């Protein structure tokens, strides 16, 4: 005798890859976890430009910690663009250089959340966040995390770049928390049909409204990760993303209350 | 050039075509291409107990004299009661994910507590673990196969079962520090046209292309599906091999490069 | 060879195994730590009949948050049989059954948590749960908790199956706490003469009442974990244990109050 | 059987005598069978410094060629002020198991220190055992004697002192691990009708059962007295060893198999 | 080519080492993190006095919850002298005995928020205290903590006995945090001319008010690591630490409002 | 019944209406602890069993 000891279940003694299989019992839509959450990404690059930039947004999020619940998640920036240049002269795969990166989004985090500190804010980590977030937005107004996701050595292969980075960790993130929203916090006014600060800037056109599946189908540089239109698509909850530019300021405060000011990308989730 | 790598690195986004392509032309070193990452089936072998288990630790441990082993631990059973009653409780994939890791944590304790009068270890090595690879008295390691996603587990097109499991978790592994070999250890002699266990016309399949596979529109697969595009996508793990462990032998040979079960290669 | 390096204290030199020189320094009843915590355990069966039992439990549950400063742990389920039969089979001693059955205790409290977490509910670790309760209890009304204790490896030998589980774990807390009560939730009304669900179940009379010393004395199975009578035994501050049907809506409500609803267990623990 | 042994696991309660008696039937497997676990006094050896443990140091380093070994650390009178202080205020037992684990800490990292040039490690999470056990270069690890209970500690009938310290940790260390002997290695010969230190007409006891121990009604003894009954309840250590580590050569000679000090049997 | 791989930054390509090159970037004061912080540090002596000191302490602690924001930190005492004789016996290095004082120190820590706990005090960890203490003091009134510094094997070499102990850890962590102060709770009046307790203990005068710089150049014993003095003269927020006697209720809570009841220490800091 | 009583008359005529609570404890308040019991539901004191009738 060396038959499978089994436990009874309706998941029970099937491989879980016939999706006929599967729809009965997994096939629905899943809950909310945080429906009152609001997660705002905050771009690394918006971080590189110092004080400058960093004081006006510590400011306006002061401001709001007394109207959202917020979960804020810092991006990486230019220094996980050297630790990408170092690796890759090392030869180093997509999943040695995708925690490197990581690292940085970290390191953003905990400069926020320094200047923050005086209101309650600190830094979380990725495992509190994934597990004890409800507890801590009990206990304060805020917390900052890293918007990089764990995938580690088990990032995807494929391109040399980490595909998984800043935004699309932290609109999975907020999708699978059901969140009220994710607003990206970048550098520029949101997405444009070329790179505004590019070679081809002149015929830069501003998108105010865009799909994700129209960003998907297109060729050139985003400021948003393509991964992150990928997800979208499979999203089950968050039906927009506004792209806003946090060096204007009040532009953040006016996307947490669903005001048009940057660009809005529309998911595959549809409204009831 | 690496001067226009950088330049690009430094000046475009991650998402420029011109910086994909740069960054493609980098060098590719391999971490580990003497080891071999395999797969100790969950509700394929473990679930079976001393039965199923008990013979391939002895292979185990006569194999690890000629060839580094990271050994992957599938779920199993448990992990589908545990996703049974959350997904009943409309609870995401991202959730589940954490939950199925328990199951491989578990499964990983069992087989390195059988294995730990060998000097083979449980690892959650962070960076690596290059020690007892190194070894000749080791020269093998125990993990447990459920990649770290957690709650930021992609979820699939339909249905919040996590689409990337113990399969994906360890083909990843391989992938990500270069080994020569991935070697997924169930209970079939390899993939068959149908699920043999409910349909008694199956025919084996020897050798298949990820295209070829798709193209047959398979309803169930001995592998996870994603982990087709995966491997497609792979740049060290072109091909891997799934085998029979209820059958000695197959292991031992597979780990020489002999083609006993189903190769399933990229192209 | 030389003389032992004493520190001077009122143990000093002592082996701590002569009652006569101890008792002394540390034979007085222990204070309560956090008087004002109810204990709840919810029984692995009971999350193991999936939705139908969790959805009116979790809705109980979010009535009790405003009422009690609650510390829920979870019991394992019928997972836990199934890493015994596979364990038992590879023939694993019972040190190594303990920690993989709490596995499944955990995974449970992941779950309720989960359900819980709009609430401000997280699943919170046994180190936290030992040395951070309070604090974990000030920023939020309920934590959930695993019912294992950590014993791993060094659980009890004698039988193969791990003595101290859930309903043993939840009393060690709740006493060593000085907690106001404990409270376990099963999946019948209480404990009966025989298995009500077993092959003599026409024999099975409900106990309203009983001590854990006539318990003890038993034979038959019981719905608690047989160690938690001997740990009743040295209790120093919870007198009573009830255990109530969670699958009927307002027992565990009930039971929190003091309202004789299921099977109360009297302790060791003595006056007024 | 096993199909009785697993239809009883998922249809009747784990308290059910039929379940047990199941259970009690099952396979019984040695983790690590040619290991031995000893304990290094902790008030009785560690506290002495260095006249005590740089012998027994070297002792270690030349029985690490012959015997595998699982080194223990007692806490010693530094847990007794912790003690002190904790019981003073009334704290219970669970809250006093943490302060004494710290003890057997600091003892675990002082001794590793002085073994660290010889291969031998430090080791806590479970996981760092293996290979340093099966290399013959290191055969031998140290470890903190205290058992995890922590807040869970089961309190003494009286008193708030934990009944369970770091002769039950490593004990209970040796059984489920399946070892070959316990050792533990202290101050005295081994066992006396009294507390020798304090009784000077105090009788040596080379050997006595744990049935015959108890009979005697000891006011103190060289071991924790809920060891006993563990020691009755055990599967694979049905025996204990207590040697005079002040003494050279003593531990070795209880390596090699001889009688040296007390043995205290189960049966 | 072999040339290093620069990130572009004020700080890039220099040593750092150059304080001409350094200073017009990172050269001015820094800015406080938790200015309403007030940090209490207790001495390992009075801990080892037992209850005759402690419950008065806490009693006077349970009271100050509601006026202070509080992170208190615990010292050594008389166990971390008993591994030190064990260590310096073993011939252990100067960075093998810094841990094991520190261990006694979270002992101690532990046993004042186990006394605490009903309150909602719990111990926290030092990355928990270094990267999180803002969420934690949000949750609750007050958090303890071990007032030595995470040194470990990397502590100064020079003395056989830790430098970095735990007067100097809390001052490090209070001026870091730009806390309003930190108030250190002796065994004895203060600072005297000579150890009151000691051999010359006829000869000992209080000192009501002194300096760091000339308690620096004084030789002999003293109530706080000399550490503390040099970490002193380069304070940037703290001008000013009170040695008060624990074993006088009251004293503490007076400090805290700042009246003169122990001694003063002037700091380096004159922010002129 | 006739003859004083510790509580109101008139408390007897509410709870005879009562639409929630079933039972009121009378306890002793001059015994320490005897009020933190009879909120935990223990029987310190004289249970009043109102017209609430329990399921
Ligand atoms: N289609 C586009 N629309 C707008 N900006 C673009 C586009 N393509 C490229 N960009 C450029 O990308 C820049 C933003 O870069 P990026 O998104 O990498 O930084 P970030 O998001 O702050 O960093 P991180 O992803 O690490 O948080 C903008 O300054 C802009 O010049
Ligand atoms: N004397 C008894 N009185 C009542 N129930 C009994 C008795 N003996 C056996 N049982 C059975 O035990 C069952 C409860 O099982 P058990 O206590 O193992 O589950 P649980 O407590 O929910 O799980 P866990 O202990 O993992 O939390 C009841 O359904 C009942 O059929
Ligand atoms: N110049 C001095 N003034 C006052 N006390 C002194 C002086 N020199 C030595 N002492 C002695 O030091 C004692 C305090 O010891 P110490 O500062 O080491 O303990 P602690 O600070 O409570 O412990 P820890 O530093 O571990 O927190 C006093 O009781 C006093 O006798
Ligand atoms: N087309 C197929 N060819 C071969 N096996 C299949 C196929 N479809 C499903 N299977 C089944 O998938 C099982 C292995 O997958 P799974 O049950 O997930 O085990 P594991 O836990 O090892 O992943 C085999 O037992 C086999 O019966
Ligand atoms: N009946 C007895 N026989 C032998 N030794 C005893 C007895 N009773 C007490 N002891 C004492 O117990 C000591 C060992 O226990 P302990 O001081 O706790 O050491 P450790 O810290 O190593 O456990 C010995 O030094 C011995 O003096
Ligand atoms: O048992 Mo899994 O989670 O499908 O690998
Ligand atoms: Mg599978
Ligand atoms: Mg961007
Ligand atoms: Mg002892
Ligand atoms: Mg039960
Ligand atoms: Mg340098
Ligand atoms: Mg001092
Ligand atoms: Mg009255």
């Amino acid at each position: 005798t060396n038959s499978i000891k089994h436990v009874i279940s309706p998941l029970a003694r099937q491989t879980l890859q016939d999706r006929d299989l599967t729809r009965p019992v997994a096939g629905k839509r899943p809950i909310r976890l945080l429906p009152w959450l609001q997660v705002v990404k905050i771009g690394g690059r918006v971080m590189d430009r110092g004080a400058d930039a960093i004081l006006p947004l510590v400011e306006e999020l002061r401001k709001l910690l007394p109207e959202h619940r917020l979960l804020i998640l810092t991006g990486a920036g230019v220094r996980a663009r050297h630790v990408f240049s170092v690796g890759l002269d090392l030869g180093l795969p997509v999943g040695s250089l995708a925690p490197l990166a990581a690292s940085e989004a970290g390191q953003n985090g905990h400069i926020l959340a320094a200047m923050l500190a005086s209101e309650g804010v600190s830094y979380v980590e990725h495992p509190t966040v994934a597990d004890q977030l409800a507890i801590h937005l009990s206990a304060t107004r805020a917390v900052v995390g890293s918007a990089f996701p764990p995938y580690h050595h088990h990032e995807f292969p494929g391109s040399r770049i980490p595909p998984h980075r800043a935004d699309t960790g932290a609109f999975l993130l907020a999708d699978a928390f059901g969140a009220a929203g994710l607003t990206i916090v970048e550098n520029v006014d949101g997405i444009y049909t070329a790179d505004p600060n590019g070679p081809d800037r002149g015929q830069a056109r501003f998108l105010p409204e865009t799909s994700a599946t129209d960003l998907a189908k297109s060729e050139g540089p985003l400021p948003v990760d393509r991964a992150l239109l990928d997800v979208m698509a499979t999203a089950r909850h968050i039906e927009r993303v506004q792209v806003v530019n946090g060096l204007v300021p009040g532009r953040l405060t006016a996307a947490l209350r669903g005001e048009h000011v940057g660009t809005l990308i529309r998911t595959g989730v549809r409204p009831a | 050039s690496t001067a226009e790598l950088e330049e690009l690195l430094m000046q475009r986004s991650l998402t420029d075509p011109q910086l994909q392509a740069a960054a493609a032309a980098a060098a590719d070193f391999r971490i580990l291409p003497d080891a071999t990452v395999i797969k100790i089936g969950g509700q394929s072998v473990i679930d079976r107990g001393r039965a199923a288990v008990y013979p391939l630790v002895d292979e185990i441990v006569a194999a690890r004299k000629n060839h580094k082993l990271l050994i992957g631990t599938g779920a199993g059973t448990r992990a589908r009661h545990l996703y049974s009653i959350a997904a009943g409780l409309g609870l995401p994939a991202g959730v589940l994910a954490q939950l199925g890791s328990s199951v491989a944590d578990q499964n990983a304790a069992m087989l390195g507590q059988l294995l730990a009068k060998h000097g083979i270890p449980v690892v959650g090595g962070a960076g690596l673990s290059a020690v007892p690879l190194s070894l000749a008295e080791v020269n093998a390691v125990v993990f447990s196969g459920m990649p770290p996603y957690k709650l930021w587990m992609r979820p699939a097109a339909e249905g919040v079962i996590p689409p990337y499991r113990t399969d994906a978790g360890c083909f990843l592994l391989a992938e990500q520090f270069g080994c020569k070999q991935m070697i997924f250890v169930k209970d079939e002699d390899g993939l068959y046209t149908a699920n043999p266990k409910t349909s008694k016309d199956a025919t084996f399949i020897p050798r298949i292309s990820v295209d070829e596979m798709k193209a047959k529109g398979l309803h169930d697969s001995i592998l996870e599906f994603p982990v087709l595009d995966l491997l497609q996508s792979a740049q060290h793990v072109r091909e891997v091999q799934v085998v029979n462990g209820l059958v000695p032998g197959n292991l031992t040979r597979a780990l020489a490069g002999e083609h006993v079960g189903t190769i399933i290669t990229a192209s």
